[PDB]
C-alpha cells in the first residue's frame, strides 16, 4: 500500500505464491550413509573385541 | 568430503609395532616359569649322596675336600711311600 502505482506487486505476490513450494529437501542418502556406518560397526567391534580380550589377557 | 574413520583400525595395526614383538616374546616367557621355587630337586641321591649335601652342594665351597684328599694320602703312608716307591 505504500505504492499507489502498484501494477506489479500482485504479480510479484503471486510470483512468490506460485513458487511458495520452492523445493523439497534431499534425503537421498539412505544406502551409502549407513555403508560408512557398516564399516564403522565392523572395525569398532573388531577393535573393541580385541582390546577387551587383550586388557584381561 | 566425509567423516574420516581412523579411531578403530587397531585390529590389524597391533602387529607391526615394536612393543608387540616384545609382547609376544615375554608372555611365552612367563606361563611355564615355575612359581615359587618349585621343582628345585634339593634331595640329591647319587652314589656319594652324603658328600653332595655337606660340601659338594657348594654352600661351604672351601678347602675341606682337599683337606680330605690330603688326609687320604696321610692314611696311605704304609701303602704308597712305605713298602713301595
Amino acid at each position: 500500500s505504500v505504492l499507489k502505482n502498484t501494477s506489479v506487486i500482485d504479480k510479484i505476490e503471486s510470483y512468490v505464491k506460485q513458487y511458495k513450494p520452492v523445493k523439497i529437501d534431499a534425503s537421498k542418502q539412505l544406502q551409502v550413509i549407513e555403508s560408512f556406518e557398516k564399516h564403522a560397526m565392523t572395525n569398532a567391534k573388531e577393535t573393541e573385541s580385541l582390546v577387551s580380550k587383550e586388557l584381561k589377557d | 568430503v566425509s567423516t574420516l574413520i581412523p579411531p578403530k583400525v587397531v585390529s590389524s595395526k597391533n602387529i607391526g609395532s615394536a612393543p608387540n614383538a616384545k609382547r609376544i616374546a615375554n608372555v611365552v616367557h612367563f606361563y611355564k616359569s615355575l612359581p615359587q621355587g618349585p621343582a628345585p630337586a634339593i634331595k640329591a641321591n647319587t652314589r656319594l649322596a652324603r658328600y653332595k649335601a655337606k660340601y659338594f652342594d657348594g654352600d661351604n665351597a672351601s678347602g675341606k675336600p682337599l683337606w680330605h684328599f690330603a688326609l687320604g694320602i696321610i692314611a696311605f703312608g704304609y701303602s704308597m711311600e712305605y713298602y713301595f716307591h
